[PDB]
């Protein structure tokens, strides 16, 4: 995942010119914690795997 | 801190057990004279504390 706020394609002559630029939605979560769980601090069950859909 | 919250154990949440009354109201009841009745006659043994009839 990269941030940039040019809106210019990563393979452009413009940016770096390498790899292939995708749009990406969201910000990045760290593998570990989902975010909301329990109220008083319990926990839920979060999801893993990159790509996965869930 | 916690992605989901709530309060239960301790926090400033709102709401409670609502307490209110009913105005006051009388029972009225009609006695009416008729459905008592009537055993024997008059001059004879009539039971302690009957009701006069």
């Amino acid at each position: 995942y990269r941030i940039g706020s040019y809106y210019i394609t990563e393979e452009d002559i413009n940016p770096g010119d390498s790899i292939s630029l995708g749009f990406g939605s969201w910000a990045k979560v760290t593998g570990v914690i989902m975010g909301t769980g329990v109220v008083n601090p319990d926990g839920s069950v979060p999801n893993a795997q990159r790509v996965e859909f869930q | 801190a916690g992605g989901t919250g709530g309060r239960v154990f301790n926090t400033i949440r709102t709401e409670n057990v609502p307490l209110m009354t009913v105005n006051g109201s009388s029972f009225s009841l009609s006695s009416n004279t008729h459905s008592h009745n009537m055993v024997f006659g008059r001059g004879d043994a009539s039971g302690h504390n009957s009701s006069p009839n």
